[PDB]
């Protein structure tokens, strides 16, 4: 489903506590700022890392 | 973070026969500046770009600060680290501004910068020499003009106040007089004119009374002081001009400026004009002298903090590292003494200075480190300080 | 594109002159002409529109006047001042006060009159029946309780009903303290067998019914009983509000039974208010025959006359039976009680013959109704043209635009064949198909606990056709794969990783190759932790005894020995 | 600022369950009478007839679609 | 999506509500009777007056030549009380069960616990609460529901000078306060009270946007910081563990 610009904007001046907004972003290259309240797991290694439990989670993206 | 830096450490991360324990080549008292890695690098890019060879760090920033506009440009062009310990702080424009506007800033400060680091290396040296055995005596000596160039200032404020008080004013011709007196500081950095004449004001009554003005500054920042060789438009014109002119990108850009204007405003909201006039005075007139790295070093009032508020607490700043060229958007001071902090650590990490210690590697970690540690801790009340 | 645009037709061949296989699908009898009935997007959202601003015109009017009558009581109390107001001014505002709900404000006026003795008879009945606050009632009816007669008493009971209540209580004591004054033979019957004592007693009750269920459930039981205590004689109105009591808590029996009662002796005074009660009280009940039921008589006898509220009731009664649910069991073909919906056009007919203008029915039921009406109802006219192919084959372009053809049957190809059920009497005989039918899949299909766990999510079916020449067996498989299906050469698919060098590792310290033990400046590692626990209960297992040392037992006394 | 450390308190109960149908549960599939053939007879060029079971039949099919075919007792 | 500003937005209509109420009932009357003895309560349950309406029609009840009764007397002044007090506790339920029956979003979620978790016991105004808000000061009053203006106002007034019938607080709360456009937000959610004055401005009840802008521009600037310190470490792993600083693209890059 989709978000729009709207959504974005809005969740940027009025964050949710359970909203997570996930940078996905592959290259460290080409990323020069920050999507606020953003986190970043790379697609490269997502289906690795959802399948490491909460603790192993936690250590690996912090 | 120091010790991440660096790519022989960071070849230990995210392996499963790491050494734990973690130990770097500058954390041996033992090495020597040849043995270090970030400064192999350093010297290897001096070669290359700079055309210099180089054996301490001491050679190195030296070097840096010889070069020529071409050299300058290819070897920070070249060159990854702008920030070792990825505390935020403000940078030389050449890590903003992209390509032309790059090379004709570059082409702008070296010069001015040149003539500044000249000025210092003799007419200077001497009069820190003669009066160093009790500080503060020198900048004490150039309070008593400033004090006058400042009483005219007030005068001027006062003529254009013309008998209203200022809190009764709309807060459109507050921000009007505002964004006035911000641009007149873009004109002052980048002309290098002590009192630039504006557009603003054209009327002849006004020629008439700000060409006495102007007249009056003029003279007293042009007259010698008896004691001290250098005469103080010299004195602003390559302590102070020089250094934010190295800063430029916060002058040029409309949005920085916008925030400049908003910190004025709230700075004139509760100060009465004499009050921050003589406050900058004391900003000056206190200050400290380091013959190495030129910088003035003013003394962080409360009132210099938020005239400076726009360069040391907004988001201006932007990190170069091997990893990653991004730019802090969300950057904020909280408080004033948030701010000191900031520019104190900014002053004393200037390259050679008088608070690092460039004799071997593991000294200036440690001398580093000591400062990042300080910074951290005015940080740490910082955050305490609004709850409890 | 969209995946139920199928084939409906085999490739051009001689097999199609050659053969007597049919070129269409033979009609299916069963299956209704499609129609038009529904509305668009555009269209439910214009009537909400219009109903909310509906509803704020009335929110409005009530707000005026309420305003009004308060400055009225500002303009009293202050304007007249020291001069005393005539009894009639103060009466008739603590009356308008009470109407809109502000009983706190008509209470001490109320009082200070009683205490004058400037209230009769009918006076008293007049306030009481102001404390149902029915220009409240009004402003409930329309915006909060969506015309609805029923919800409206409940809703009412909301607005301070126990406040209410007890000043209904009071007023009433007040009122029969007054009357027994007014009358000083039947001198000791005198207060109660007067009219004004049974007009009073009503009021009452017609007040109790606006507040909560509490009082409700206390007309019929303590209030009634009350009345026949003290000797007061009973109206059709004590009655019909005793009924109307009785059917809100949905108690249909009694109800019922009252109505008997009145039947069997007074019936010449029966008014059509019994047959609301008894309409209403079943709705709420769910008991929608009985509702049928009440209807029918009440159009048999046709006195007393029908109101425009009695059709109100009964047709919201209809609505709500079709909008019910049927369990499980009867649900797989199709929601059944719709059916109740196509009543309606035989009612609104009987609504004609009966003098029941049909444009006084709220604005919501009458947008129900209109609505059921699309569904079931056309006239001659249409009739002779809804077949045409034009409007068939346009009813098949919608539903196509929207992704629904499942059921159409023009635009349907079924494929699955199911096959028979073997027999143990024996292998040998052959079964042939004697006769075909398309039936849906859920009559019999494998049961759940023989198939894979839940399929429409782990995974991705998908049945097509064989492209290759399939000599014999089946022209369409079943291509189903799994939700989490990768190659089996993935690793090399996909860009490296810093989890790569963990390959083939059945419990990797992911806490040594993570960030965080960098990141952090103290670093507790949740997994030595436990560790270092379970070692400290081993060393709970780990006590050995020391060496006790026995004493001398002795009949008279104890021995103790000491260190030596 | 941290005052605090704790512990992370959550309502997870499901109390409530809502399974719908996928749609393909409903759709059609072709179901048919099964009786035992007793015999076949298929004519298109050649008449041929298979008899599986000699009995009465009591019922009686015929097929047209390609061949001509009857499938007695079927 | 927005699942928690929604159902917080649910949560705020209700709070106000149950405020606006609080503030209704307790400056009011209520008046509790048995017989012929009126108990006037205010809403905060506190007894202010006990009278005996009509003498003439309820004395000799109580006898007086006749002596008190004492036991009828007390019986009939505890029933009244009781009955005032009732009152009191089913006004604080109507005015829940009024927002419950019209508030949307909370009846979105579906539960019959909504209509259970707060009752006349829970709600406010409430009894043992009485005396620190009715024995207070005017000026105590006013801050004591978040009227910092008027507060002020009487505070100044102070300094530069320098049987009753009305519940204590219908002084200070008067008619407009009840409207839920006043109430400051400060005083919204009492449980929280606390907390929730910092959002409010250091004057005014309504919210500062200055503070809330400020507290929330901090934690984004950590924030920031923070999220570069990861993503630096994770390349650094990236490039230590791979050996060089290329990937593959996918099998789908090739076109």
């Amino acid at each position: 489903h989709q978000v729009y610009l709207k959504d974005m904007l809005h969740l940027m001046r009025y964050p949710e506590p359970y909203t997570h907004i996930i940078d996905c972003r592959t290259s460290t290259q080409k990323m020069h700022r920050w999507v606020p309240h953003s986190l970043w797991l790379p697609r490269d290694e997502v289906e690795y890392a959802l399948q490491l439990s909460a603790d192993e989670f936690l250590d690996m993206y912090g | 973070r120091l010790r991440l830096s660096r790519r022989t450490v960071a070849n230990y991360v995210g392996l499963i026969n790491s050494p734990e324990v973690f130990d770097d080549e500058s954390d041996r008292p033992e090495t020597r500046w040849s043995q270090d890695t970030f400064f192999r690098e350093c010297a290897y890019l001096s070669e290359k770009f700079l055309k210099e060879k180089v054996s301490n760090m001491q050679q190195f920033e030296a070097a840096l600060k010889r070069a020529s506009p071409e050299a300058y440009l290819a070897f920070f062009d070249a060159f990854q680290q702008q920030t070792q310990t990825q505390i935020p702080l403000p940078s030389p424009s050449v890590w903003h501004y992209e390509g032309e506007r790059r090379k004709q800033w570059a082409e702008k400060f070296i010069s001015i910068s040149h003539k500044a680091q000249a000025f210092f290396k003799d007419v200077l040296s001497e009069d820190v020499k003669k009066y160093q055995e009790v500080p503060g005596k020198l900048l004490q000596k150039v309070k008593p003009v400033l004090a006058d160039v400042g009483k005219i200032l007030v005068k001027r404020h006062e003529r254009w106040l013309k008998g209203r008080v200022w809190t009764s004013l709309t807060e459109e011709e507050r921000e009007a007089y505002c964004m006035k007196e911000v641009k007149r500081q873009q004109m002052q950095v980048e002309d290098g004119e002590f009192d630039p004449m504006m557009e603003d004001d054209v009327d002849d009554t006004e020629l008439e009374e700000w060409q006495r003005e102007h007249d009056a500054i003029m003279k007293l920042m042009n007259s010698p002081i008896d004691g001290l060789h250098f005469t103080t438009l010299e004195l602003w014109l390559h302590t102070m001009r020089c250094e934010e002119l190295e800063t430029e990108h916060i002058y040029t850009s409309a949005r920085v400026r916008a925030i400049q204007v908003a910190a004025r405003k709230k700075l004139y909201d509760t100060t009465s004009y004499e009050e921050v006039i003589q406050a900058v005075v004391e900003s000056i007139a206190r200050g400290t002298l380091d013959l190495g790295a030129g910088v003035l070093r003013p003394h962080f009032n409360e009132v210099w903090c938020q005239l400076n508020y726009a360069k040391f607490g907004s988001s201006t700043i932007t990190q170069h590292t091997t990893t990653s060229r991004r730019q802090l958007l969300f950057f904020h001071a909280g408080s004033l003494k948030d701010i000191a902090a900031t520019a104190t650590l900014y002053y004393a990490t200037k390259p050679l200075s008088n608070s690092l210690d460039y004799a071997s590697p593991y000294k200036y970690r440690r001398s580093l480190i000591t400062l990042c540690s300080n910074y951290g801790v005015e940080t740490a009340y910082t955050t305490q300080r609004p709850l409890l | 594109m969209l995946s139920q645009n199928v084939a409906k037709t085999t490739v051009p061949s001689y097999y199609m002159i050659r053969t007597n296989l049919p070129h269409r699908k033979p009609q299916n009898q069963w299956e209704g002409v499609y129609y038009y009935s529904g509305i668009t997007k555009r269209q439910r959202h214009l009537i909400l529109l219009h109903r909310k601003r509906e509803r704020e015109a009335h929110m409005r009017s009530f707000n005026i006047s309420r305003a009004s009558v308060l400055q009225r009581l500002e303009q009293l109390s202050g304007d007249r001042k020291q001069e005393s107001l005539p009894p009639h001014v103060r009466l008739d505002l603590a009356v308008r006060l009470a109407q809109h709900g502000l009983y706190q404000q008509a209470t001490p006026i109320v009082d200070e009159l009683h205490h004058q003795k400037a209230l009769h008879a009918g006076h008293y009945a007049l306030l009481i029946n102001a404390l149902a606050c029915p220009r409240l009632g009004q402003r409930i009816l329309h915006c909060d309780a969506q015309c609805d007669p029923a919800l409206t008493y409940k809703l009412l009971g909301d607005e301070n009903g126990e406040e209410r209540a007890q000043e209904a209580y009071r007023w009433f004591d007040l009122a029969l303290t007054s009357l027994a004054v007014d009358c000083g033979h039947f001198v000791p019957y005198l207060p109660q067998g007067t009219a004004a004592a049974s007009h009073i007693t009503n009021a009452l009750m017609r007040t109790l019914l606006t507040c909560g269920y509490t009082h409700v459930a206390a007309i019929p039981d303590s209030v009634y009983d009350r009345m026949g205590s003290m000797g007061i004689s009973p109206t059709i109105s004590t009655y019909e509000l005793v009924m109307l009591a009785l059917s809100l808590q949905g108690n249909m029996v009694e109800a019922e039974s009252i109505l008997s009662f009145l039947r069997s002796h007074h019936s010449e005074h029966i008014t059509v208010e019994s047959f609301n009660a008894l309409l209403l009280g079943h709705r709420e009940a769910r008991q929608f025959d009985c509702c049928d039921a009440i209807w029918q008589e009440l159009v048999d006898r046709r006195w007393p006359r029908a109101s425009p509220l009695t059709a109100e009731l009964y047709l919201r009664s209809i609505m709500d039976h079709a909008n019910t649910p049927t369990s499980e069991p009867l649900q797989s073909f199709a929601n059944i009680n719709v059916v109740e919906k196509k009543k309606v056009p035989l009612v609104l007919a009987q609504m004609d013959e009966l003098g029941v203008p049909r444009t006084h029915l709220s604005r919501v039921l009458m947008d129900e109704v209109e609505d059921s009406l699309r569904k079931f109802q056309t006239y001659r006219s249409r009739f002779y043209e809804w077949g045409r192919a034009v409007k068939q084959f346009d009813f098949i372009e919608f539903r196509r635009r929207n992704g629904w053809l499942y059921d159409l049957h023009l635009m349907k190809c079924t494929t699955k064949q199911v096959g028979p059920l073997r027999d143990f009497n024996d292998p040998d005989a052959v079964q042939g198909a004697v006769a075909t039918a398309e039936i849906p899949a859920f009559f019999n299909e494998r049961p759940a606990w023989e198939r894979p766990p839940l399929e429409e999510t782990l995974y991705v079916t998908t049945n097509k056709e064989r492209y290759d020449d399939v000599r014999g067996g089946d022209i369409y498989y079943d291509d189903t794969r799994g939700l989490h299906d990768r190659s089996p050469t993935w690793m090399n698919e996909v860009p490296e990783t810093r989890y790569d060098r963990l390959y083939g590792v059945n419990h990797p310290d992911i806490a040594k190759i993570g960030i965080r033990r960098h990141l952090n400046v103290e670093y507790v590692n949740r997994k030595e932790v436990v560790e270092r626990d379970a070692a400290l209960m081993k060393k709970t297992l780990s006590s050995g005894r020391r060496l006790r040392h026995r004493v001398e037992s002795s009949r008279t006394h104890r021995n103790a020995g000491s260190l030596s | 600022m941290f005052l605090i450390h704790f512990v992370h308190y959550k309502t997870i109960l499901q109390k409530y369950t809502f399974k719908f149908k996928h749609i393909f549960l409903s759709i059609d599939k072709y179901n048919s009478l099964f009786f035992n053939i007793s015999g076949i007879l298929i004519w298109l060029n050649i008449i041929h007839i298979n008899i599986i079971l000699i009995k009465y039949s009591f019922f009686i099919l015929i097929n047209n679609f390609e061949y001509l075919i009857i499938l007695i007792s079927t | 999506s927005f699942r928690y500003t929604n159902n917080l937005i649910g949560a705020l209509k209700h709070r106000l509500l149950l405020e606006s109420s609080y503030r209704e009932i307790a400056s009011r009357k209520f008046i509790g009777n048995c017989r012929g003895v009126e108990v006037v309560c205010s809403g905060y349950g506190t007894v202010l007056a006990v009278q005996l309406t009509d003498k003439a029609v309820w004395e000799s009840f109580y006898r007086k030549t006749g002596s008190l009764d004492l036991d009828k007397l007390a019986e009939s002044i505890k029933t009244a009380l009781w009955d005032a007090t009732r009152k009191i506790r089913s006004a604080k339920e109507a005015a829940l069960h009024r927002s419950l029956s019209h508030n949307t979003r909370m009846r979105a979620s579906a539960d019959l616990k909504h209509w259970y978790e707060e009752d006349a016991n829970t709600l406010r105004p409430l009894a043992f609460e009485a005396l620190k808000h009715e024995a207070a000061t005017p000026w105590m009053q006013l801050v004591q529901h978040g009227k910092k203006e008027e507060a002020a106002a009487l505070l100044k007034e102070f300094e530069q000078k320098g049987n009753r019938e009305q519940p204590p607080l219908a002084s200070t709360l008067k008619a407009e306060d009840s409207n839920p456009a006043t109430i400051p937000i400060g005083s919204v959610h009492p449980l929280f009270t606390p907390a929730l004055v910092q959002i409010e401005e250091a004057g005014g009840g309504s919210v500062s946007n200055e503070a809330v802008c400020r507290a929330q521009l901090w934690e984004l600037s950590r924030d920031e910081q923070l999220f570069w310190e990861r993503v630096e470490l994770i390349r650094k792993g990236q490039v230590a563990s791979i050996g060089s600083s290329h990937k593959r693209g996918y099998a789908d890059e090739a076109a």
